[PDB]
């Protein structure tokens, strides 16, 4: 089924010092690709060293504690960052039925 | 009417009904109870007193299929998420559910109608012409 | 006419009718009530007085279907949002609803027509020729 | 009611039910037990005492399908993830499950109804007219 | 119950069951064994003693099908990977498995039911009226 | 069904001082993706700090008070800006049937 995700919440002030603390646990699943393929891994190139860039989609239950501008840690150790408000967060325009699912474009850096 | 209550429906749907949602659910449940009553043919004077578990199951299921997916839809999708339902029944109850409701009908349901040849009948033309020839006993 | 009122329809649709929407809903409900009346064959003089729950349910459902889509549409989509309804009925009522409505018809619905061989009939050619030969009793 | 308990259902689903999920599962299991009871025709007074393994299997499976499929869906997908189930049965039980449930019915299930020609019958018109001409033995 | 054990199922699935997976597998195997017993009609008092290889094969196969997919999924895919199974059996078994299970039934399976015309029968009305006119031998 | 949207209307003069005031409420729905996927979130990169860029589609009834070069606020607090004239704002070329729907490419910045 689903797997628990550690969420870190924090708002940067004018001093530019982030203050991220534990906000609880959220249940969600990851999707490394929009369709039948997978997203390519970015190359830092300019950065001195070696790294990778990834943009995935996170599926979470409606009305979850997760919110944009937060940090997400998986069960293996990698830490991701989610940005941007949730998409498809509305009911059916014709009838009003609710799927209860939203997509988060989480950026994978580890 | 009202064969089923609203608490067990709330538990079945795992949600709570409030504001117009409660009124809509109550109206749907009353409609379904009336349909089940007319299909079965019984009256159930004390509605939430006897109310066998079969009719409770039928009305709860029909209320669920009415509250969720009100207008009959096969496939409904918005964006990446998609869902396709089965073939909706003609009425609020599936053909399998109708058999359970028709259980309470008398006999096997093969009721008959008494026809006639447009005749009233007078079974006395020939009997009242007899004249009493005895002692009046 | 007007078997059903407008408040319970508003509760069922979870919306409020105003401006021409209320008038359109009233006209549609009157049309559906007339169709149900002609299908059942009864008159219902006092419309919102007896009005059994079966016909109320039938007319409410038909009005809901008519208001949801006035033109018979199978699949309708606008961009990412998509929806595909089931097969619409030929009339305003599904076959199950029509069968429920035809309950009030007399007998089993197998009404007959009295045919004739184009003959009037004179059952007196032979009886009036008798001449009274008694005391006139 | 309650042919099956909740612990073996939890083991079958490999999950634990809490909050209103336990209540919903219990209600679904009671509904399925009532449907199995009415299909089989027996009563099972002591529900979790005799409760043969066949009916336990049927009710557990039906509860599993109901919990994992509240509204009958053919294909459901959310983004890259997709799943397509088989054709849902008309009722809570598949035809094989229904046949297994109908095992407890008496004989082969070919029960009959005693018809009549609208007659009561008086098998004494001709016997009581005899006058005792003996010793009264 | 328990026609088959858990070690040979583990070898067939090439996996080891632990935690609630072992309990779920045992429950599924017990359910399948009960269904096979009721289909065949025998009892098998000592379950893992006689337990012919045919019924062991049938129960192991049914357990494997149930563990692989309890929702009877036709086609399931997540991302690039896709899989589409064949048509699932109706209850649990394909027609060949059911035919093999019904081997143990007596004769060819064409069992009959003894009907009656609602009569008890008294084959003594006429024999006890004879009076002994001999020596009592 | 639909959700009310706050619309802000204002025309910049030669002085370059925007004057945006409330023009009323408009009913519409949002679509965060052209098809079965969702639009990727832009990165400011050059801007000092962190932000996001989004381009969505807005579906509104025909003949609405909404017009291009306006600001849109949702019910949660985020404020969007709509630019460019509405598309598909015409009848059927063959017959003349009117769908009554138009698409607005609204830019989501919050």
């Amino acid at each position: 089924n689903d797997e628990t995700l550690t969420v870190y919440r924090g708002a940067t002030d004018n001093k530019g010092n982030p203050n991220k603390q534990v906000h609880g646990t959220v249940k969600g699943v990851f999707a490394w690709g929009p369709g039948t393929s997978t997203n390519k891994f970015g190359r830092d190139r300019n950065f001195k060293g070696e790294s990778s860039s990834l943009t995935a989609e996170l599926y979470v239950k409606r009305g979850a504690d997760l919110k944009a501008r937060d940090r997400i840690r998986r069960a293996n150790g990698e830490e991701y960052s989610v940005v941007g408000h949730a998409a498809w967060d509305q009911g059916h325009p014709f009838d009003g039925f609710d799927f209860g699912y939203m997509v988060f474009q989480v950026e994978a850096v580890n | 009417a009202g064969l089923a209550t609203i608490d067990e429906l709330q538990t079945l749907m795992s949600t709570v009904f409030e504001d117009d949602a409660l009124e809509q659910a109550q109206l749907v449940l009353d409609i379904v109870s009336s349909w089940a009553r007319v299909v079965s043919g019984q009256m159930w004077p004390d509605a939430p007193a006897n109310v066998p578990d079969d009719v409770r199951a039928v009305v709860l299921q029909a209320s669920r299929r009415e509250l969720k997916n009100p207008d009959r839809v096969i496939s409904r999708q918005m964006g990446p998420f998609n869902v396709q339902y089965s073939q909706p029944p003609d009425g609020f109850f599936y053909p399998a559910e109708l058999a359970i409701l028709k259980r309470f009908k008398r006999s096997g349901g093969l009721m008959t109608v008494s026809t006639s040849r447009g005749e009233e009948g007078r079974p006395w033309a020939g009997k009242t012409a007899y004249i009493r020839y005895g002692d009046g006993l």
